[PDB]
């Protein structure tokens, strides 16, 4: 099941990465947002929070972009599965080595 | 007494022309289908609260509704807005 | 003119009805026509359909399912816990 | 063509005690910000939303002159992101203030002592007691009295009323031109138009928040602002290993411009 | 026409979003670039303009990335279409449920 | 092995009128900037693209010493990005100036 387990592992790894990026300063004095807001008034805190926004947002764009490209790969796999479903479940396929060796 | 405002009290939020467009804004608006405190002049006109500001529909055939007063305490220990609309003019 | 307002009162001549309502901070969608005139509006907070109209920036909403918001259970009260020295 | 009252504001007999600072609205006039900025009088002329140099090119619906005396050590407080009890109870510039702060020594004017100089959210005023005063004497250097004016500038969509000493040209139409309307700087093809502004409206816009139309501030006709003619330049070439002759496609523009 | 009309809608929505993003101030004092330039001398203006550049460029990189992923979808659909042209117009498709049910 | 002519700069008998400030080129010599930086003679030593510590490790195709007198209130003006009548008419620094003001 290495294929499916890798799709699951990739999604879980990407989510664990996305979550772990909340531990990252990106140059702000903490990565836990309530630290900045409990320590700092808005004129200062806007500077620090812009870095957390920027870093978290850049991480989120990164995650979503990996997911869009992965979604295209899954969609190609879905279209391939749909085609084996059509040609080989709902049919028999003459395409050599399309529906298993033989 | 009471009635329903329906879709009323919408105004131009800014002095910018826009056309054929579904623009979006946030402002102090009379909420849609909110409750309307329909006063009468029968045989009185109390001081109201202003809250976040007012809408004031006032159907007429007499032209006796002719002014407004606004402010904090309306009692000379404050400056207080007065409006008059005497025959032709608006006077403030 | 800068003045602070908490109260108001109409003037009538001693010789009628007036239909006071109250404003609120509300998000809205506005239909400007070809003559740059507002012909229609949506108060976004009114109901889940009106939140959908604002979420799509559209007056028609089609047959479907639209995430208008995230619901969050609100903090009931504030709790304070310091060492009792 | 009216001159603005800055000659009053910067010479007014008493600047207020900072607990209850003066505010003069300025409107319906022409302002020589250059003469103010070039004036030998001012110990500081710090500006925030605009450079004091740029001011004459740009104009405003209104300007508010907040006038008061401070101790000369206090000048720190009269900025976005600055703090103190005076700058809490009885003063505050917002932390995104659009304007200028102009201040100078007034020991020659406001010292006597002068115990009238009582001190205590953005542009808030307030009237146990949180109250204090100076007592300014001619013997007081940052412990002396200083006058300050804050000019806070208004950029609403209404027609401008306070402007720099900029001089209008005639209008030009159907031609790609540089323009400035009341401080709206840009470049485009000004043309008179059928977009019917309602009588209160002073600009017109589209999706980008671009000024797709204006109303001229002297003759109240409505102008479209269509873009100056633009497009990619593409060079059609055979191989250099065949000829050095080329042809140029100017994308979408009309040969009449080229 | 839901497929083609949604492709038109998607592209127009991507352009309209990219266009709206010109009005988003990205933490600069204003989003009208000529307003910044007519307010400010370069010692100040360059920070404000650089925030707008960083925002607009990030928005443009976003739009182009969305368009590259969408162009990959469209190209996969174009290769699919070209294959239905080659197999079903210029030919007959033996492949069950490739060219219509039945 | 020539020691640089900093005495002819910092110990010049008179410095120039700032409308017409003097410029001295320095070339072909050994410069211990620590002899300057460790001198208590200087009320400020601020540097704008280099740290006065680092100077001994780094070296230059030329150095230009610009030398003049000012009123003590003016010292603010003599930096990149500044404003004031001298900074307008007669001592504008580059807004990316690499060097030190003493
Ligand atoms: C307008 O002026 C009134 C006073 O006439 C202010 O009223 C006070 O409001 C605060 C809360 O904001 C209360 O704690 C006080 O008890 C009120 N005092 C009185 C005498 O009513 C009011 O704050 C002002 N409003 C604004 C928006 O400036
Ligand atoms: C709202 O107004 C309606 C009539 O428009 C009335 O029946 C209802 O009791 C009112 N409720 C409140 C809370 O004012
Ligand atoms: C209205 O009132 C003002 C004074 O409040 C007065 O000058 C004016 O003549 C009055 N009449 C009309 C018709 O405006
Ligand atoms: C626009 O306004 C004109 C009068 O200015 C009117 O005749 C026309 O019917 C209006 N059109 C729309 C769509 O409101
Ligand atoms: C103050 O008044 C004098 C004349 O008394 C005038 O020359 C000066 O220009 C005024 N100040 C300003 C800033 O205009
Ligand atoms: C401006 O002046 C011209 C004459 O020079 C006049 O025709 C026009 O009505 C005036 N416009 C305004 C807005 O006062
Ligand atoms: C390029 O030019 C050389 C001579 O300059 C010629 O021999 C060759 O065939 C040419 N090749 C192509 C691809 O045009
Ligand atoms: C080019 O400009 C002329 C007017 O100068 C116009 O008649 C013609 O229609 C234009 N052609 C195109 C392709 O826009
Ligand atoms: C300047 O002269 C003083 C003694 O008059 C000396 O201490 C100092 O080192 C000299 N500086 C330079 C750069 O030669």
């Amino acid at each position: 099941l290495g294929k499916l387990q890798d799709v699951v592992n990739q999604n879980a790894q990407a989510l664990n990465t996305l979550v772990k990026q909340l531990s990252s300063n990106f140059g702000a004095i903490s990565s836990v947002l309530n630290d900045i807001l409990s320590r700092l008034d808005p004129p200062e805190a806007e500077v620090q929070i812009d870095r957390l926004i920027t870093g978290r947002l850049q991480s989120l764009q990164t995650y979503v972009t990996q997911q869009l490209i992965r979604a295209a790969e899954i969609r190609a796999s879905a279209n391939l599965a749909a085609t084996k479903m059509s040609e080989c479940v709902l049919g028999q396929s003459k395409r050599v080595d399309f529906c298993g060796k033989g | 007494a009471y009635t329903n405002s329906f879709t009323r009290g919408v105004y131009y939020p800014d002095k910018v022309f826009r056309s054929s467009v579904l623009h979006s804004t946030q402002d102090l608006f009379l909420p849609f289908f909110s409750n309307v405190t329909w006063f009468h002049a029968i045989h009185d006109n109390p001081v109201l609260p202003f809250n976040d500001g007012v809408y004031f529909a006032s159907t007429e055939k007499s032209n006796i509704i002719r002014g407004w007063i606004f402010g904090t305490t309306l009692d000379s220990k404050t400056q207080s807005l007065l409006i008059v609309n005497n025959a032709t003019n608006v006077v403030i | 003119i800068g003045i602070n307002i908490t109260r108001f009162q109409t003037l009538l001549a001693l010789h009628a009805a007036y239909y006071v309502g109250y404003l609120q901070p509300r998000t809205f969608l506005l239909k400007y026509n070809e003559n740059g005139t507002i012909t229609d509006a949506v108060d976004c907070a009114l109901d889940p359909l009106s939140e959908t109209k604002c979420t799509l920036k559209s007056f028609t909403v089609e047959k479907g399912i639209y995430q208008t918001s995230n619901f969050r259970v609100q903090p009931t009260e504030s709790i304070v816990r310091f060492p009792n020295i | 063509t009216n001159l603005c009252p800055f000659g009053e504001v910067f010479n007014a007999t008493r600047f207020a005690s900072v607990y209850a600072w003066n505010r003069k609205r300025i409107s319906n006039c022409v302002a020589d910000y250059s003469v103010l900025y070039n004036s030998a009088s001012f110990s500081t002329f710090k500006c925030y939303g605009v450079s004091p140099t740029k001011l004459n090119d740009l104009c405003f619906t209104n300007v508010y002159a907040d006038s008061f005396v401070i101790r000369g050590d206090e000048v720190r407080q009269i900025a976005p992101g600055q703090t103190g009890k005076i700058a809490d109870y009885n003063y505050k510039l917002p932390d995104d203030f659009t304007g200028c702060v102009i201040a100078w020594n007034s020991n020659n004017l406001d010292s006597k002592g002068n115990y009238n100089y009582l001190y205590r959210k953005p542009f808030e005023r307030d009237i146990y007691f949180p109250l204090q005063s100076y007592g300014f004497q001619p013997t007081n250097v940052g412990y002396q009295p200083y006058r300050v004016v804050v000019l806070s500038f208004e950029l609403l969509h209404a027609p401008a009323t306070v402007c720099g000493p900029k001089k209008s040209t005639n209008l030009v139409k159907n031609k790609c031109v540089n323009f400035n309307f009341n401080g709206l700087t840009g470049t485009g093809v000004l043309t008179e138009s059928n977009k019917k502004f309602l009588p209160f409206q002073q600009f017109g816009r589209d999706i980008a928040d671009t000024t797709d139309a204006v109303r001229d501030p002297q003759t109240l006709e409505i102008l479209d602002i269509t873009p100056c003619s633009f497009g990619g330049v593409s060079v059609i070439t055979p191989g250099t290993n065949t000829s050095n002759q080329v042809a140029v496609l100017y994308q979408d523009v009309n040969c009449t411009e080229v």
